[PDB]
């Protein structure tokens, strides 16, 4: 955290085999917090939380899944990787989906994901118990 | 497409190559083949005289398109061969297509998707032959390939006067002599510019001193700006009161003059960047064994040598200049020397013009004007360092891959060295690929950068080596590459490297050029030797004196106060009241600095202690450098930081941190160091070395114990010839060398009995050639060898100039109290520095030329009728004390014994022949005499270096000419081990061959657990002419040298080695020697040695396998020999290995295990599990025959697949889960089924279909093997409910 003139700017420094080097696009992604504690995420974008594309519904229909209920389908963390395909920003950045019974035919799935500091972040995520 | 049998493998002798183990997903091999056919006629590509070189080389490549073709065949794990790869004449050849986000499209059985288009450049590329191979360690089916034009492999069979050596054989019509080419005449006070001298000290400031003397004070020099616009105000380091000399015109380096048919470069380094045909290309290629697009092509590349020579220090812009410029330039040339660092006098393989910028003039600088204060100004540079083709492809080839990048290390130069011309590895390309393998981009840089943070913490070895380097890049270390690997986690490189030059650390003076024409030839490029010569009498008092000052005792009357000759026993006294005279007043300002008004003087191993560019405990410190190597000097392995190498950015930076003084201004008050700038990167290149090896892990004389304990490859005998009155000495070591006495008498008298040895006598062995008042009288020698200057009486004791007059009025004579007991180059002193005359360098110098078995014997006599030598009643190896002794004490070889040298080699006696060959050295009383160095009868060089072999996580070795070298320890030291093991071969056949090293065929790892290697005794070729009408005294051969005359005074036949043997005027001396001119060619001491023909005896054939010696935990362990607790420590590991003399092995020293073949052998194929011979040996594979695949018709497809292929394997692995292998593969009774099972390779569920591939345990290893004979489609299957 530095000021260019008077106001502060957030550059991130990536090591590269022993020598750290800035990355501007990674810096950008984790300045561009929208006055949040957080980088913002967005949804078709690289971004500090990588990309995640989740499948359509119809990979239910495809696989034979409408055959597992949503006990069996939430309880088997393996399928429910397969829900989404996922774009790292640095190299070995890690995600997961979280399931949450919805209704008895339904679930919903929202993902977890590791930031620069190797700690995962989801929507109940505090700091100093500020939700994020 | 498919297999051409007409397609042979083979071996290129520049990196030694010829397969590539492919390891992963798919294993198996790739290598080099070529056509098998003879009678290939070059020559008839005829050369114009009126043209460039350009034309020719397309000509010979066209030729080389019709004559020949070579390929890249893929075999399988046991070495079966799959599909062709002519890249000259492959079918519809493409790039790979690929997806958005840059990955290749691919499924195993289709293999990848093809654009229909070649790559960039493929209407040059197709002429190109490939040379290297190496795999991605990250990415899947992705691999790497190396090409150079087909000249790289072909360049000594392209025609003579075309492809020529460095130096002419000449015609011979008036007999031949080696002095003809040598400029040689010394330089002389100028008759009308005596007075420009450097001024004495008028008066002298007190600095609270007291004592006071009768002799001339220091001589000023001073430096200032002024405020004019090209000139200083002062500068005396460029005053020029010496002259060359006119002798039918002036004597200087001027190569139109000498050079009447000037040697230069096939091509420039402008052209080989430009003519796109001409540069060497790297390739980016995809492959998969059983696909039906099974090979396709990524991305080209250019190894563009615009991408090294930009990337060259500042520096090496101006190679005639260096940071100590006007007074060193000016010394050099006044002694017909190298100006700078680097000039083509010396390197020609660097430079763009060859031979025909060989000249000191115009370095960068303006020198050699009217004016002292007009010369040392930064101008336009007359000739900057290239990368011509000879040097080009010796940095070519050795190549590794880390991360998502690729290296090249190049070769060992065996691509392009000629006879007297000697191209080496000069750094390290790099290639790397970006935006996912879409993108590529290219770069290389120099090792002098690369190796700049080494220092002494970085190696179990010797000490202080010449490796050093400072701000300014001025040391330029080179190899020939062995190769670099991974050693279990570590990488690791290996060769053999340059020091730099210490022959000529040591520096005459100025008149005495006519005595010392070896010394001299050494330095004009004439004799191209790196070996340390003994040449005491004529050295000047310090290097570093500059040229005003030294015309201050022209006539030798007051032993030249400032500057005189370096003799030991006549230095100046400091006492303790002489200081305040000749040191203790003259102080030094921001523009004045001194010479002092007192003799210094010391012997070799003092003169590189303070020149030499040692290394030392903090990096870029070595503010001394002197010249760089002729040739490869010293060993070298190496651990390299593979994270650093990954990491460092593409370009390097220089800027004015790394720029020479602009003006002499700035030289007098010059900064040793600097802080990079903030726009420069070059401090961040320094770092990737982490370790470094350069020997056995041994101290002091330990050492030269192990150089007297290896065997000499052209007989088997140790240089210590203790195993079998009157027997011979040996020629490293001092032990049992001449006589034991106590060192108490020597310099301080003090501290021996209780801090030299652990016990109460000071003994040390006094060395060949001592001196002594008697027998009894045994230790130390008092100041009785007193000597005149002419016939002018001695040295003068108790004189006004020899005193000095302190308060009180008492007064001595400035001399020693006594003295060391000889100076002989064998001696090993520990208390003397300034008498001791082996170094560390010197040890590394000798272990290398050693193994190579190519050190040079000095000579008067040869077996010619009334010129012999005799075994018998001319040596007394029992008498060093006299002349019949015969040590020569002048031109001899440092560190060593010439007598005992030339008995090892047996050119005197029965010992290597059967009947006395008479060929040595004498020291006569009645006459003054005449003699010259020659070689050993051995050919081989310090480039013959092959592959590279890993044996487990720690120990790796290489082959070394006639050896196999092994550096087992380098990896986890251990006490009381040498860390080094060794495997000679034996054929003499090979051993005395005239081109011994285009016999070996390559080195390999072989799966029986040892290194293993190829010969054919049939493979061997004449010299370049048959010498046809002429006698050829001069024959170019790769021992061969223009070895001067020494010419000598009579010894005394009492008391010889007393005082220093004396040389005198050599200039016609080559007429009373002829017999001598004509041992030079290594074939004539072959001959009188009864080796140069069919009398040689042995196998006519006799082709085939050598295997190293046998080795276990102990091999190697040498801790009772390592130690001390009586004695010192040479001497018990010299007892340790008495007993040893016929029992090596366990010393890890032997002789390597052989087995003949028929037919010829041409090169070698690898496997992880087999090694094919010309590619044949492959098996049935018995051990895998009853695996099977099960076939369509054997398929009960509703059993399969009434459930989705969706869970038939682990999402975490993609293993096919066990209930489904035995459902799909056939398996004998009584079958292990937890040994073997299925990997899913591409699926589609919407489809049905499961694609497949089977891995099993290896019978033999810890480790998996797919099972290739399981399907017609190889190892792989696919599966669905008919919908195939
Ligand atoms: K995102």
């Amino acid at each position: 955290i530095a000021k260019d003139s008077d106001q502060n700017k957030i550059d991130i420094y990536k090591n590269n085999n022993g020598l750290f080097e800035i990355d501007t696009q990674l810096s950008n992604s984790v300045a561009t917090n929208n006055g949040g504690l957080a980088p913002s995420y967005t949804e078709n974008r690289v971004d500090a939380w990588g990309k995640v594309e989740f499948a359509d519904n119809s990979v239910l229909q495809a696989r034979n899944l409408v055959d597992k209920t949503v006990d069996e389908i939430i309880n088997t963390p393996e399928i429910l990787n397969s829900f989404f395909r996922f774009t790292p920003a640095f190299e070995d950045q890690k995600a997961t989906l979280v399931a949450t019974k919805q209704s008895d035919t339904s679930l919903s799935v929202s993902p977890r994901i590791q930031f620069l500091d190797g700690n995962f972040y989801d929507l109940n995520s505090t700091i100093a118990g500020v939700p994020l | 497409q498919a297999v051409d049998e007409t397609l042979t493998p083979w071996t290129w002798n520049n990196n030694n190559f010829s397969s590539l183990k492919i390891t992963g997903e798919n294993p198996g091999s790739f290598g080099l083949v070529r056509s098998q056919n003879d009678n290939l006629n070059i020559s008839s590509v005829t050369k114009n005289s009126s043209d460039d070189n350009l034309k020719y080389l397309n000509a010979v490549e066209k030729y080389l398109d019709g004559q020949q073709n070579f390929a890249i065949r893929r075999y399988d794990n046991n070495g079966r061969a799959l599909y062709d790869i002519n890249l000259a004449k492959m079918e519809n050849p493409s790039t790979v297509q690929r997806g958005l986000n840059g990955e290749p499209i691919f499924d195993p059985f289709k293999g990848f998707g093809l654009t229909g288009n070649a790559p960039t450049d493929w209407n040059e590329i197709k002429g190109k032959v490939p040379v290297e191979v190496v795999q991605s360690p990250h990415s899947p089916n992705l691999y790497f390939v190396l090409l150079v034009p087909k000249v790289a492999l072909e360049y000594h069979n392209l025609n003579n006067q075309v492809v020529k050596e460095s130096l002419e054989v000449k015609a011979t019509q008036s007999s031949f002599n080696p002095t003809q080419r040598l400029q040689k005449d010394s330089p002389v006070k100028d008759s009308s510019k005596q007075g420009e001298k450097l001024s004495e000290t008028t008066a002298s400031s007190m600095s609270s001193g007291m004592a006071t003397s009768t002799r001339a004070k220091a001589l000023k020099v001073e430096v200032e700006r002024g405020s004019q616009s090209d000139s200083l105000l002062k500068n005396d380091f460029a005053k020029k009161p010496l002259k060359h000399k006119n002798s039918s015109g002036e004597v200087k380096l001027e190569a139109e003059k000498e050079f009447t048919e000037a040697w230069k470069p096939l091509l420039t380094t402008d052209q080989i960047a430009r003519e796109k045909g001409m540069g060497a290309t790297v390739v980016s290629f995809y492959d998969a064994p059983y696909s039906e697009n099974h090979t396709a092509f990524g991305l080209v590349d250019h190894i563009d040598p615009k991408k090294m020579v930009e990337n060259y220090p500042p520096s090496w812009k101006t190679p005639k200049w260096n940071h100590h410029g006007i007074w060193d330039y000016n010394a050099r040339n006044l002694l017909l020397q190298t100006t700078g660092f680097f000039n083509p006098r010396r390197h020609p393989e660097w430079f763009d013009e060859g031979q025909a910028k060989a000249d000191n003039t115009s370095p960068g600088f303006k020198v050699g004007d009217t004016d002292h204060k007009k010369d040392g100004f930064k101008k336009n540079s007359s000739s900057p360092i290239a990368l011509p083709f000879e040097a080009y492809f010796a940095n070519i080839g050795n190549m590794v891959a880390i991360g998502n990048s690729v290296f090249i290390f190049g070769g060992n130069g065996h691509a392009t060295k000629m006879f007297t011309t000697n191209p080496l590895s000069i750094g390290v390309f790099r290639i790397k690929y970006t935006d996912n393998f879409s993108k590529s981009s290219v770069t290389g840089w120099p090792y002098a950068v690369l190796f700049g943070g080494l220092i002494n913490p970085q190696t179990n070895g010797l000490k202080d080596l010449p490796l050093g380097t400072n701000r300014w890049f001025e040391y330029v270390p080179r190899m020939a590459v062995s190769g670099v690997k991974w050693v279990g986690n570590q990488l690791v490189l290996a060769g053999t490297l340059t020091m730099g030059d210490t022959a000529t650390v040591p520096r005459l003076k100025y008149d005495q050029l006519e005595k010392h024409l070896n010394l001299v030839a050494q330095g004009q490029g004439l004799l191209r030797e790196d070996l340390q010569i003994f040449t005491p009498y004529g050295w000047a008092n310090r290097p570093d004196i500059p040229v005003g000052a030294w015309l201050q005792d022209e006539m030798g009357s007051k032993f030249g106060p400032h500057y005189f000759l370096n003799n030991p026993d006549i230095q100046d006294n400091v006492n303790n009241d002489t200081v305040e005279a000749l040191i203790s007043s003259y102080k030094n300002t921001d523009k004045l600095k001194h010479v002092y008004p007192y003799r210094y003087s010391g012997l070799y191993a003092w003169q590189l202690f303070n020149w030499s560019n040692k290394l030392t405990n903090t990096p870029l410190s070595a503010n001394f450098v002197n010249e760089n190597s002729y040739a490869p000097n010293s060993l070298f392995a190496a651990i390299l930081n593979e994270d650093l190498l990954t990491g460092l950015s593409d370009k390097i930076f220089y800027g004015k941190e790394n720029e020479f003084a602009e003006n002499e201004a700035d030289r007098f008050n010059q900064l040793l160091s600097l802080n990079p700038n903030p726009n420069t990167n070059w401090a961040r290149y320094l770092n990737v070395v982490q370790r470094f090896t350069t020997g056995p892990n041994l101290d002091s004389s330990t050492f030269d114990q192990f150089l007297d304990f290896l065997p000499w490859i052209g007989n088997g005998k140790p240089f210590s010839n203790s195993p079998s009155s009157s027997t011979p000495l040996p020629t490293f070591s001092n032990i049992n060398v001449g006589v034991k006495s106590m060192i108490t008498q020597h310099l301080n008298k003090e501290n021996t009995r209780w801090v030299f040895i652990p016990n109460f006598s000071p003994d040390i062995w006094t060395g060949a050639g001592y001196r002594v008042q008697s027998a009894n009288q045994k230790n130390g020698i008092p100041f009785e060898q007193v000597k005149p200057s002419n016939n002018s009486t001695p040295f003068d004791p108790n004189s006004d100039d020899n005193k000095v007059t302190p308060s009180g009025g008492s007064s001595k004579p400035t001399t020693y109290p006594a003295l060391p007991n000889s100076i002989s180059p064998t001696s090993d002193w520990i208390n003397a520095l300034t008498f001791t005359n082996k170094n560390n360098p010197q040890r590394n110098q000798l272990l290398l030329r050693s193994l190579l078995g190519t050190i040079p014997v000095l000579i008067n006599k040869s077996g010619d009728s009334n010129d012999q030598f005799n075994k018998d009643s001319e040596q007394k190896w029992d008498k060093t004390e006299t002349n019949e002794g015969n040590l020569p004490g002048f031109g001899e070889v440092n560190g060593l014994y010439n007598a005992a040298l030339l008995h090892t080699y047996g050119f005197f006696g029965t010992n290597t022949n059967s009947t006395d060959p008479k060929i040595g050295f004498k020291a006569d009383s009645s006459s003054s005499s005449s003699s010259t160095l020659v070689g050993s009868g051995l050919n081989w060089t310090s480039q013959d270096v092959g592959n590279l072999v890993v044996i487990n996580d720690t120990s790796f070795g290489f082959q070394l000419g006639g050896w196999f070298i092994t550096f087992t320890d380098f990896i986890r030291p251990r006490t009381g081990y040498l860390g080094i093991t060794l495997s000679s071969l034996q054929d003499q056949t090979i051993i005395w061959a005239d081109q011994p090293w285009t016999s070996f065929k390559g080195s390999y790892l072989d799966s029986d657990g040892t290194p293993k290697s190829l010969w054919d005794p049939t493979a061997l070729k004449s010299l370049p002419n048959s010498s046809t009408t002429y006698d050829t005294n001069p024959t170019l051969s790769p021992s061969f040298q223009l070895y001067q005359p020494n010419k000598v005074k009579a010894y005394q036949t009492t008391n010889t080695y007393n005082k220093l043997i004396e040389p005198v005027d050599a200039t016609s001396a080559a007429t009373n020697m002829t017999s001598l001119l004509k041992l030079l060619t290594t074939k004539n001491i072959k001959a009188k040695l009864g080796k140069g023909t069919a009398s040689s005896q042995g196998n006519n054939n006799g082709g085939g396998v050598s295997q190293t010696i046998n080795t276990i935990t102990t091999t190697g362990n040498i801790s009772e020999g390592l130690k001390e607790e009586t004695s010192i420590q040479a001497e018990t590991l010299k007892k340790f290995f008495d007993s040893k003399q016929n029992n090596k092995s366990e010393i890890g020293i032997g002789d390597s295990t052989f087995t003949k073949m028929d037919g010829k052998l041409t090169g070698v194929v690898s496997t992880p599990l087999v090694n094919l011979i010309n590619g044949q040996g492959a098996t049935s594979d018995s051990d895998t025959e009853k695996i099977s695949f099960k076939p369509g018709n054997q398929i009960d497809f509703n059993r399969l697949f009434t459930l989705p292929v969706t869970e038939l394997f682990d999402p975490n692995t993609m293993f096919v889960y066990d209930q489904y292998v035995p459902l799909l593969v056939n398996l004998p009774s009584g079958f292990d089924q937890a040994s073997i099972r299925l990997k899913v390779i591409s699926y589609s569920v919407e489809n049905q279909t499961l694609g497949v591939r089977l891995e099993f345990k290896d019978p033999q290893t810890q480790q998996f093997i797919p099972v290739l004979n399981a399907s017609s489609t190889g190892p792989q299957t696919v599966f669905q409910p008919f919908n195939q």
